[PDB]
């Protein structure tokens, strides 16, 4: 009978719980205590449904990296190459399924508590962007060795660029959000350059579907449309108090990255297949 | 503003039994709990228990298991509590408090004064 | 039914000073505590809840700290209405607990 707690309108929130205008009742009260907050995931609340999402989608992701890592060295032709290039990948999303549902949990601790963690999850949404990146970077470019590792070492300096700009202080300055959002800028839109030289030094028709890069692009019209679906928060937007404990934004977002680590992963075995199975030559027909 | 007014003086003989009032305004009465407090005269306060108007629920204090019995008016939003069967020891301020998320009370009541004396 | 240890029973100060009142716990509380001002005749107000966060309206003067058992309520800056009895109060462990109250008169 320890750690009672009732929910709470928008309005008695401090100022470091108010987030979301349009989250009108139901909320989890301020609670200085780690117990309290990890008991709260089996109660009812705001954020109750963006706890269990990736908290499933952790639990999915690395059941599929731990089995992946057990496939036998003989499906892989490179199988140390190409399994540390998988775990880069799989590491990238469980850390950032991990961080997520935990800041989740612990949002209502405290205001430092709160604010730690979500520098974390910050730096998972960057770590999962690069592991992304590792293994398609490697699948698509494994006949051409410069710009692999060009590519890779673009992908990788912006990464930690933005996990470094997003975790140390007296940057929360208003004048330096902005390079804030131009690192996290030049690490999602990096991958527009190598799809196009992708595109570019093979055949656009057979990238379009054998080339798999419909998937990709499957995948980054998911994204976007989950940071979209985010930015505007609807559906609560329109109907504001009626999505309160399901369906809200962060809701389908969390959703949206799940299902779009999932069809990466789907895309990048295809492009493994077809990769294993044909392709590799270069100058010589006989 | 949140206020709570609690009704005014008693002055009973032992044996009796009287109750307060709470008269909460300026929030949606069923939002939070609401606890009492004794404060017997010249002494610290003394949780006698919670009642969670949603459910109509309530927890006591075991040193007012008996004596204290709270009850509630949803439609007026006014919260009551009773105390029965007053001995001297019962003499004192009793206040009703309303909590926010966890049981810490940002809003009291005036108090009222229960005395009891024989005459 | 923890019991709530209050410190010291009365002290006094004059204007512009600092005073400290501390609070043992005889268990763990988790940071569930409030720290609450009453003057003469009237009813507690409260000043400090979850061990540090300073409540809407309340004197910058006052601050919370602590954790575990022991906690501490800081006043900077003494002023001439800061006079009356304090109270700490757990609300982790029904039944909730008062401390004993600490009386400050100033000079
Ligand atoms: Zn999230």
């Amino acid at each position: 009978s320890e750690g009672r707690w009732r929910v709470i309108p928008y309005d008695v929130l401090p100022d470091w719980l108010k987030d979301n205008d349009y989250l009108l009742h139901g909320h989890r009260p301020p609670m200085p205590s780690f117990r309290a907050c990890f008991k709260s995931i089996f109660r009812i609340h705001t954020e109750t449904g963006n706890i269990w999402t990736h908290l499933l989608g952790f639990v999915l992701f690395l059941f599929l990296g731990i089995l992946t890592m057990l496939r036998p060295n003989m499906y892989f032709m490179a199988p140390l190459q190409e399994k540390v290039v998988f775990g880069m990948f799989f590491l990238g999303a469980v850390l950032c399924l991990s961080f997520s549902w935990l800041f989740h949990t612990v949002y209502c601790h405290s205001e430092k508590v709160s604010r730690t963690f979500s520098k974390l999850d910050y730096s998972g949404i960057a770590l999962l962007i690069m592991g992304s990146f590792v293994p398609w970077l490697y699948y698509s470019f494994y006949c051409s060795p410069q710009p692999r590792l060009i590519y890779l070492s673009i992908v990788c300096v912006l990464g930690i660029s933005a996990i470094i700009v997003a975790q140390w202080d007296r940057f929360a300055t208003p004048k330096h959000r902005q390079t804030r959002a131009g690192v996290f800028l030049g690490l999602g839109l990096s991958g527009v350059v190598p799809t196009m030289h992708f595109t570019i030094a093979e055949g656009f028709v057979k990238a379009t579907t054998v080339g798999q890069m419909g998937w990709f692009f499957l995948m980054a019209v998911m994204y976007i449309t989950g940071a979209g679906l985010y930015a505007a928060r609807i559906p609560e937007r329109f109907f504001p108090g009626k999505f309160d404990i399901w369906f809200q934004s962060h809701q389908i977002f969390h959703v949206l990255v799940v299902a779009a680590a999932f069809v990466h992963f789907y895309g990048v075995s295809n492009l493994q297949e077809f990769r294993y199975g044909l392709e590799g030559g270069c100058t010589d027909d006989t | 503003e949140v206020l709570l007014q609690q009704s005014g003086p008693e002055l009973v003989k032992p044996g009796a039994s009287v109750r307060i009032t709470c008269k909460a305004s300026g929030y949606t009465f069923t939002d939070f709990n609401m606890d009492w407090v004794k404060q017997s005269p010249g002494k610290s306060l003394e949780w006698i228990g919670d009642f969670n108007p949603n459910s109509g629920g309530s927890i006591y204090n075991q040193k007012f298991k008996d004596k204290a019995t709270f009850t509630v008016d949803k439609s007026s939003s006014t919260a009551y509590m009773e105390l029965r069967s007053l001995t001297f020891e019962d003499t004192a301020v009793y206040y009703c408090a309303r909590e926010t998320g966890t049981a810490w009370f940002a809003y009291w009541g005036q108090g009222t004064l229960v005395t009891v004396s024989a005459a | 039914d923890i019991q709530m240890t209050q410190s010291p029973a009365s002290l006094s100060a004059s204007v512009g000073e600092t005073v400290t009142i501390t609070c043992r716990a005889s268990g763990n509380i988790h940071n569930f505590l409030a720290w609450y001002q009453q003057k003469q005749g009237k009813s507690p107000q409260v000043l400090v809840y979850n061990a540090k966060t300073l409540a809407d309206g309340v004197p910058s003067r006052f601050s919370g700290s602590g954790s575990g058992t022991q906690y501490s309520l800081k006043i900077n800056s003494l002023q001439p209405e800061d006079f009356g009895s304090y109270y700490c109060q757990q609300f982790w462990s029904t039944p909730y607990t008062f401390g004993g109250g600490t009386k400050l008169e100033i000079n």
